[PDB]
């Protein structure tokens, strides 16, 4: 080959993360209908092993093999970028849901936002916690990444892990929050918005908090150099993602639909 | 304050060919656009090659969106079908 | 550089979290439940959960979660 | 309602159901003119030995292309837009009926003075009198003033259905939850029928509508005797 | 070697033969569905049963037709053979990721005839408004298998598209801009940039149902202060980005095939070709509530989605008349291909002219939810994707697999499913405008006639449907080799031989500036 | 009185609000007078209005959860 | 910790013909197996409660 | 496109035989299930 | 891997009657499921 673009080794993760996912769904439905979980547990556990082993091999082709040219890189961040657009047209309709349904309050709620018997949590205690630390995760993650450019290997390491930290204090803020809340995700509509958005929005701090595990684990081992990063930059894009949805989530649903 | 890898020390396989290549001025895996001649039989367009044919693509006027296909074959120059262009394989 | 983002780091973003856990340790405590009503937009039951005896929903907290017919 | 080897629309038993004729009759002019014009174009360019296959300049014979369809589209729009206000215009009703869909039927109140309200299902294909129309009669007709301004509001107790008649250019969502107005005006007595025009399970083409246009003395005793 | 080839793939001709063969196949499930609803309707009296199995044929026949037939074969299938060879790429910017794009669609599938299969099926329209689709009216797991099948299709399209974008930015030759791609690419990569930011509304609309269904939220149910027009609104701000999905790859092969079967060196008006595509694909993001004329919105929304809906016919004309004057001076070969083309350009204008009708509110109160609709959709659809695909295959055959057609058997082919279609439609227009509703199972007596008719060209379409795969036999049957093919220096896809070896572009191309 | 006229705070095709609306100006209204022990004959425009366009089924839920005490609007 | 990775380089360059998943060693051998099994089993599972799914 | 005669010519009665066959695959199966309504 | 006419294809070609009962195997299935799955739906 005399062009700078990766033929990949024929691969079986793409035929066992399509099988997880037919797992996965057969196993929702085996739950919601016919009181199992088998089905469920097994595409859990294959869609993990398929996860693990794609990104294996990512970091085999990267690192060890050097078939990331500065052309593979570009494509990547290209990939990363589109991903994320996607995540964001995602969030989108539970965004349009919550406006749809708080405009216009229907009788049945009393014609009001929040409905009657309602309870809103108080914006300005745990949910600005909440806000001011994923903020601050956001200064850390910046720091994280000038060491890494500035070939600093211990501030880089001490800032990802006051990031992953962050994730964590979020994750059980919000746990803590669930438990607490007098409201459930079967009163009504503000319950439904409040969850469901809520609810993938945590989904996606637990991603983002994995994706910055490997991403620590990957610089203890030195795969990062101070030039050529990406997993790290997807990361931080991916974080600041989950930083920008919380601050739409607070100004939307905690404080404008209190 | 280091501990970092660089790319000089730590890049390898095509990502290294690639960096160390650029070093020298020289693109044998084609990241670059090259730069037409006159194009005439004495000043042909010189189409690197690791075999003995290539495909060019002839843009033959500045924004035209055809483009012009044709395997460009070792021997003495051929010419584009649409502007006369001459292009010469070098293997 | 590093050393500036380090510097809003410990002296910006993590004296705003210390300054907001304060703030949430300090309004911490139980408020009290409110009377329960049986409100029909609330409560919603249109199939049962498929965990538990289908009737408590995932994080159920028995002090402030009263089920369809009240508290437990 | 519609009767064999039907082209186009029900005659017209409201004026704006007239008003959607006539602006049909222009739309469909434009849609046969540029139909016509493209295949004759296409046979154009098919028929001549001839050819002209160097580059050509396009940005002459795109100014026609675009503008061309802008105005025929204005042309279009005027009047469509015209209608859509007429419908929206304030007439003031004499009368509100309010019709439910339920699985698989409407129920009718009329609730400006007495509490009338009843249930109208079709009859089956096995009970149909002689002369009357498989799957589109009904046991209880809505039977309405003539020459009258009727608010019909609609909703539903389950699924979606929809509310319509097509001879009086009528079709209004059935939405639980939600109470949609629509107006209804007949130019004549007689009998209008519809069916339910949104999927809504197992007897969805067996829910029809029928109207049933009288004079206002018929009506008002009708409405007394159905209490 | 057969699990690595096949199963393992990181080839795009492989993927894209395996996407031609998953169409077919999904095709053919799609024929048999509309040959059931249409020997119903071809007799007044019930067949079958009852709506229900009725309309859960009506559903999976529309899901089977885009989700299985027109998207994995156009996107899929021409564009992973095409889009990397027209560019001089050597494959996908993500060659593994494009398998896992394929390997979703058996799933998917699965899960759609699971749907069927359990209880009654989704009986529900292919739209699964709730609360028809809800669990009390649609009650177990029929609607949560479609819900599923659809969530595997969307990432299936998404993570494709993701693919699309990056190869089409990223992998042309240095000096080719994005104004020196073909026409094909370019409607490619829009389809792709649709299908990135439309899915995922759907994704949300259908996991809120499946929610409201499950976990007993009330997004959609007023009993908790939802609104059943909450999901229509999504579902169509998806949906309409989706029928621009389905023809923007058509539009692309159709400037591919005209040019060529033209003796063309290029389309006319190439820029106002690629504004065209881009003008289509950003109107059709603000128009969705077209699809809602009825439910009870504001006069003056009515009035904004009407006039944003008929703007779309502007750039869709220059199109047209682009293919007319690409047609105009030609040296014109009359191959199959070219008729399939040439049906497209007339039939979808007839089709897209219905559609201006549609968007005209005032006059949609009296053709909504009738056979008016499924007139306007079936041209673009059956007449327009459907002969974009066909005019696509039987061009690129040779390419794909090094054989020929037989030339005659192909213009026969042509001229049963020309009539066929149009024997089926074009009455549909007539009972639409006299009043006949969508997704009945039965008609009143008057509709007979038509119905009779369109039932009998449904017949004539799958005699069409039984002769193409008797032709695709006769041509690996004989095993006719090509030997050479005209105009390869303004179709680069040809230039590497028929088929083109397992990698191309190894050396890439050789443009200057 | 022949029907509810135009009400220019509900000009559009959804006429829920309509509905709600009269429905809880008359039960205000009655609560209203019968607290001073005044005359619910002052609220009847509401009531004639609300039974002209409210749906028997809606009239009927509101009129029970007014009973059990879990209607969601203020009276 | 020291920095391994020219080791793991020499060992994923070696000429020996092993697609990228495999190249690891035997442990990558025992994980796709594990997973592929998990995967076809329980895809027959799926289809076995299908066919129960589709009757009464 | 040219291309070279037929490596494994496909004689009319050939051609016969896989119309015939693949036409037959189309309308059994279905012909069988309508066929039977009735019975169903 | 095989290259060349009837080698980049996961079915063989090698003999036109095998091809002609996979072909038919194999679209006959597609075009016979809905009818069969209309059957076991009335069969209920
Ligand atoms: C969940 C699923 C999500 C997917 C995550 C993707 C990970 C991709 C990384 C990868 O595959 O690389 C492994 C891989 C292991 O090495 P290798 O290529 O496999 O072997 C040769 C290498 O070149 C070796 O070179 P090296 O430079 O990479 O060194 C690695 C390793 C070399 O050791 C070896 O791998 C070979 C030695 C043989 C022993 C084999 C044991 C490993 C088996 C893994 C099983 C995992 C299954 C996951 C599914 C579980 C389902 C029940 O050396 C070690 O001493 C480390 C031991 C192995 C580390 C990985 C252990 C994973 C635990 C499971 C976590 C998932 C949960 O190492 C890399 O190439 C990079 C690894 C560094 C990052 C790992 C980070 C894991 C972080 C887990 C996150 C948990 C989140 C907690 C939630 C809290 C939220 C609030
Ligand atoms: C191969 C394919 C095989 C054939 C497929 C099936 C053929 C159907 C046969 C229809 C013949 C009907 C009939 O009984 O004719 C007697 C019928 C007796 O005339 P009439 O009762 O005085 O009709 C006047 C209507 O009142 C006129 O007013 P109206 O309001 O009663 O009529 C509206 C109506 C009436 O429209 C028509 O009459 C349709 C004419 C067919 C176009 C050719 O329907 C439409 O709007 C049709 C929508 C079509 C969409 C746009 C089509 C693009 C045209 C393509 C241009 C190519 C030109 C070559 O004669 C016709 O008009 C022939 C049609
Ligand atoms: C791509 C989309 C598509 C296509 C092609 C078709 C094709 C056909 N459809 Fe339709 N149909 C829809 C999408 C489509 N349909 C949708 C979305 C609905 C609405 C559903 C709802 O209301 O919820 C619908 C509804 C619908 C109805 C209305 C049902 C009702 O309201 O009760 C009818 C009625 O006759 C009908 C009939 C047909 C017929 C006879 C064909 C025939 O023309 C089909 C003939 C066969 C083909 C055209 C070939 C197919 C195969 C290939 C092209 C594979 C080729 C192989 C290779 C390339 C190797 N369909
Ligand atoms: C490939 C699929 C496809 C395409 C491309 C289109 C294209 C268009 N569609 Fe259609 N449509 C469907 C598939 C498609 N549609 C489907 C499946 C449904 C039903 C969904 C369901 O309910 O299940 C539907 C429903 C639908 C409705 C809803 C009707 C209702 O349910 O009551 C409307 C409303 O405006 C609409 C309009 C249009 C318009 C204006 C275009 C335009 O893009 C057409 C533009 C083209 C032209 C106008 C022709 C060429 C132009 C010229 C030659 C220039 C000169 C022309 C003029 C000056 C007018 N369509
Ligand atoms: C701390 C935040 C992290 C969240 C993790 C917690 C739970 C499991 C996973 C959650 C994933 C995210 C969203 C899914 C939807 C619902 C969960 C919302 C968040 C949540 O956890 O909500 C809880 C309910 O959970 C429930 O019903 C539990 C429901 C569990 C089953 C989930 C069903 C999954 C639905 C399928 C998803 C489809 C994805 C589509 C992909 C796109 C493809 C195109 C709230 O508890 P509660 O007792 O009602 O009220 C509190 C009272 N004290
Ligand atoms: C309880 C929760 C369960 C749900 C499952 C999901 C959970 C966790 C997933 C966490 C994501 C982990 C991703 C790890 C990727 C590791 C591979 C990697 O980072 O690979 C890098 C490339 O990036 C790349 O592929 C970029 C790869 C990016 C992909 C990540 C996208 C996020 C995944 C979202 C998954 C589902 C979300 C949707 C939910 C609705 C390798 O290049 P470099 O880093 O430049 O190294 C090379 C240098 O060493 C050379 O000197
Ligand atoms: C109800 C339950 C339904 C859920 C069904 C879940 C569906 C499927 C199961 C998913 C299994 C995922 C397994 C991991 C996939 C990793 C893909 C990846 O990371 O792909 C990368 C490309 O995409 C990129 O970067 C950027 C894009 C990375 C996306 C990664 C994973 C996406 C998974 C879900 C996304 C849906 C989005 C939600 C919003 C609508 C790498 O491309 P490759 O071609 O591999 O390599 C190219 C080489 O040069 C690398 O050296
Ligand atoms: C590695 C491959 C080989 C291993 C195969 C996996 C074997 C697992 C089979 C066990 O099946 C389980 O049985 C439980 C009871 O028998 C179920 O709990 C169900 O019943 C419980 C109580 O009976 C409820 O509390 C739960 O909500 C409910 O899901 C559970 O769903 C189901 O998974
Ligand atoms: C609607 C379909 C009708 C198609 C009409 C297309 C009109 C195209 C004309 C443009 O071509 C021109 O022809 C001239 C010679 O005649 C040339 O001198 C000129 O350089 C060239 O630009
Ligand atoms: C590598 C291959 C992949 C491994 C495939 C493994 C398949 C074998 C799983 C065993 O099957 C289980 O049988 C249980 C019967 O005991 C079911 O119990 C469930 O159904 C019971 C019915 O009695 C109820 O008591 C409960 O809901 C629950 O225990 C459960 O659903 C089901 O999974
Ligand atoms: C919409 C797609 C389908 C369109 C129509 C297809 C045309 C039908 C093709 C013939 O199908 C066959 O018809 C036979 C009858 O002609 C059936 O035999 C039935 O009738 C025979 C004669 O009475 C008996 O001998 C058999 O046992 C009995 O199955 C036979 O099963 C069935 O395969
Ligand atoms: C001793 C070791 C050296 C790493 C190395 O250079 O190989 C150091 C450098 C940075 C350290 C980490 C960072 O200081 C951040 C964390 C600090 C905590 O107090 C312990 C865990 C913690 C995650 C540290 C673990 C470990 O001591 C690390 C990883
Ligand atoms: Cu009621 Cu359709
Ligand atoms: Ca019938
Ligand atoms: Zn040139």
């Amino acid at each position: 080959q005399t062009h700078a673009y990766h033929m990949v080794n024929p691969s079986p993760w793409p035929l066992t993360g399509a099988l997880s996912a037919l797992l996965m769904t057969s196993g929702l439905t085996m739950w919601f209908h016919f009181n199992s979980m088998t089905l469920l547990m097994i595409g859990l556990t294959t869609n993990m092993l398929t996860m693990y082993q794609w990104w294996r091999d990512v970091i085999r082709e990267s690192t060890f093999q050097g078939h990331h040219t500065p052309a593979v890189q570009k494509g990547l961040r290209y990939g990363m970028i589109l991903f994320i657009i996607s995540e964001v047209l995602f969030f989108t309709g539970f965004f349009w849901a919550f406006y749809h349904s708080s405009l216009a309050p229907t009788p049945e709620l009393g014609g009001c936002w929040p409905p009657t018997g309602i309870h809103p949590l108080n914006p300005l205690e745990v949910p600005l916690l909440n806000t001011s630390v994923l903020l601050a995760s956001g200064v850390s993650i910046t720091w994280a990444h000038h060491s890494l450019m500035e070939g600093d290997r211990k501030h880089m390491l001490q800032a990802l892990f006051i990031t992953i930290t962050l994730g964590v204090y979020f994750t059980l803020l919000q746990a803590s929050e669930y438990y607490e809340a007098p409201f459930t995700i079967s009163d009504g509509v503000y319950g439904s918005t409040f969850f469901v958005a809520t609810g993938f929005h945590g989904l996606h701090v637990i991603i983002g908090s994995t994706f910055l595990i490997v991403c620590f684990f990957r610089q203890l081992k030195f795969h990062f150099t101070s030039n050529h990063h990406f997993g790290f930059e997807a990361a931080a894009w991916y974080w600041h993602f989950v930083d920008v949805v919380w601050l739409f989530l607070y100004v939307s649903i905690y404080w404008w639909g209190s | 304050g280091g501990g970092v890898p660089t790319d000089e020390e730590q890049a390898t396989g095509l990502e290294r060919e690639v960096m160390l290549a650029a070093r020298k001025g020289q693109d044998p895996y084609n990241i670059l656009a090259p730069k037409a001649t006159s194009g005439t039989k004495e000043d042909p367009n010189l189409v690197p090659s690791i075999t003995n044919k290539r495909i060019v693509g002839c843009i033959c006027e500045e924004d035209n969106s055809t483009v012009i296909w044709f395997w460009l074959h070792k021997g003495e120059a051929q010419r584009c079908p649409s502007c006369g262009t001459h292009y010469k394989l070098v293997p | 550089g590093a050393r500036t983002w380090r510097f809003l780091t410990f002296g910006l973003a993590l004296p705003s979290v210390a300054l907001c856990t304060l703030n949430s340790w300090l309004h911490s405590g139980h408020r009290e439940r409110p009377a329960f009503i049986p409100y029909h937009h609330l409560r919603i039951r249109t199939k049962p959960f498929s965990w538990g005896d289908g009737n408590h929903t995932f994080f159920h907290n028995p002090r402030v979660n009263p089920l369809p017919t009240g508290y437990e | 309602m519609a009767y064999p080897m039907q082209l186009g629309f029900q005659d017209a038993t409201s004026p704006i159901m007239e008003e959607l004729l006539h602006f049909h009759d222009h739309t469909l002019m434009i849609v046969f003119l540029i139909s016509s014009l493209v295949l004759y174009i296409i046979s154009l360019m098919l028929t001549t030995k001839l050819t002209h296959t160097s580059t050509m300049d396009a940005q002459e014979v795109e100014t026609i292309w675009t503008i061309l369809p802008a105005i025929i589209l204005i042309l279009i729009a005027l009047p469509s837009l015209r209608i859509l206000y007429m419908m929206d215009e304030i007439n003031n009703p004499s009368l509100t009926v309010k019709t439910m869909g339920h699985q698989w039927y409407w129920s009718y109140e009329y609730t400006d003075y007495e509490d009338l309200s009843f249930d109208s299902y079709m009859i089956p294909t096995s009970e149909l009198k002689p002369g009357e129309l498989r799957l589109l009669e009904v046991d209880n007709r809505v039977v309405l003033p003539m020459e009258m301004t009727i608010r019909m509001l609609v909703s539903s107790e389950d699924v979606l259905h929809s509310w319509a008649v097509p001879s009086l250019g009528l079709k209004t969502d059935a939405i639980p939850g939600r109470l949609n107005q629509t107006t209804l005006m007949s130019s004549r007595p007689g009998l209008y029928y519809g069916q339910c025009s949104e999927i809504c399970g197992s007897n969805h083409s067996f829910m029809p509508i029928v109207l049933e246009l009288v004079p206002l003395k018929y009506f008002e005793k009708w409405s007394a005797s159905m209490l | 070697m057969f699990i690595n080839r096949w199963l393992f793939s990181t080839n795009h001709k492989d993927i894209g033969t395996l996407y031609l063969l998953f169409g077919a196949w999904a095709g053919m499930v799609g024929t048999a569905l509309s040959l059931l609803i249409r020997a119903e309707l071809g007799q007044p009296g019930t067949l079958l049963g009852d709506d229900q199995i009725y309309n859960v044929v009506v559903t999976a026949h529309a899901f089977v037709m885009i989700f299985f037939m027109v998207m994995p074969i156009m996107i899929g299938g021409f564009g992973n053979w095409l889009v990397p060879l027209m560019i001089g790429a050597p494959d996908m910017a993500f060659p593994r990721m494009n398998n896992m794009s394929f390997w979703l669609l058996p799933p998917s599938f699965l899960l759609l005839l699971a749907s069927s299969m359990v209880e009654a099926g989704a009986g529900t329209g292919w739209t699964v408004y709730p609360p028809l689709a809800g669990n009390l009216a649609h009650a177990g797991a029929s609607v949560d298998l479609t819900i599923f099948s659809l969530h595997l299709a969307g990432v299936s399209s998404i993570l494709g598209a993701i693919n699309f974008i990056t190869t089409i930015i990223n992998m042309k030759p240095p000096a080719m801009s994005q104004y020196q791609t073909p026409l094909f690419v370019w409607s490619v990569m829009i389809t792709a940039v649709l299908l990135l930011l439309s899915l995922p509304v759907l994704a949300a609309g259908i996991t809120m149902l499946l929610t409201d269904r499950n976990l007993n939220t009330t997004f959609f149910d007023p009993a908790g202060g939802g609104d059943p027009i909450l999901y229509q609104h999504l579902f169509w701000f998806f949906g309409h980005p989706e029928v621009y999905i389905l023809i923007l790859p058509g539009f692309g092969m159709i400037s591919h095939i005209v040019t060529y079967y033209s003796g063309k060196k290029e389309p006319f008006g190439y820029m106002g070709m690629v504004w065209a595509m881009m003008s289509i694909g950003f109107l059709g993001f603000i128009v969705w509530a077209h699809h809602m004329f009825t439910v009870g919105m504001d006069v003056d929304t009515r009035a904004y989605f009407t006039s944003a809906t008929m703007i779309i016919a502007i750039p869709t004309g220059v199109k047209v008349f682009s293919w007319l004057a690409t047609l105009h001076g030609g040296n014109i070969k009359w191959s199959p291909a070219m008729m399939w083309a040439l049906g497209f350009i007339f039939l979808f204008t007839v089709g897209g002219l219905t559609g201006i009708v549609l968007a005209n509110s005032s006059l949609d109160i009296v053709l909504h939810d009738t056979y008016y609709v499924v007139a306007h959709f079936h041209y673009v659809l059956s007449m327009g994707a459907v002969f974009a695909i066909m005019g696509g295959f039987v061009h690129w055959f040779p390419l794909f697999s090094g054989y020929t057609l037989n030339d005659t058997w192909a213009k026969i082919h042509f001229a049963i499913m020309f009539v066929g279609v149009n024997m089926t439609f074009f009455p549909q227009h007539f009972l639409g405008l006299s009043g006949m509703p969508r997704r009945y199972s039965d008609y009143p007596d008057a509709y007979t006639m038509w119905n009779t008719i369109s039932s009998m060209g449904s017949f004539i379409s799958l005699t069409a449907v039984m002769l193409m795969v008797f032709i695709i036999w006769e041509a690996f049957a004989s095993k006719r080799e090509v030997l050479t093919v005209d105009l390869t220096t303004t179709n680069l896809e040809w230039l590497n031989g028929c088929p083109p070896p397992y990698h191309t572009f190894e050396e890439p191309t050789y443009v200057n500036l | 009185y022949q029907t509810a006229p135009f009400d220019s705070r509900f000009p559009n095709q959804n006429q829920t609000r309509n509905c709600w609306q009269n429905y809880l100006d008359f039960h205000r209204c009655e609560k209203a007078m019968t607290a001073k022990g005044g005359d619910v004959s002052v609220c009847e425009w509401y009531r004639r209005v609300y039974k002209s366009l409210c749906p028997i089924s809606w009239v009927s839920t509101w009129d029970d959860r007014r009973a059990e005490g879990t209607f969601p609007g203020k009276i | 910790f020291e920095n391994r990775v020219a080791e793991k380089q020499k060992l994923f360059q070696e000429d020996n013909g092993l697609p990228v998943h495999l190249k690891g060693g035997a442990t990558d051998n025992i994980l796709y197996r594990v997973t592929m099994t998990l995967c076809l089993g329980g895809t027959l599972y799926s289809l076995y409660c299908l066919g129960w799914a589709s009757f009464p | 496109i040219t291309a070279k005669p037929a490596k494994t010519p496909t004689s009319p009665k050939e051609q016969a035989i896989g119309l015939s066959v693949t036409f037959l695959s189309f309308l059994l199966p279905a012909g069988w299930v309508l066929y039977h309504l009735d019975n169903y | 891997y095989e290259e060349g006419p009837g080698k980049n294809i996961p079915f063989s070609v090698e003999n036109k009657w095998r091809l002609l009962a996979m072909m038919t195997l194999f679209f006959g299935s597609g075009f016979a499921a809905p009818f069969f799955i209309v059957r076991h739906q009335l069969l209920k």
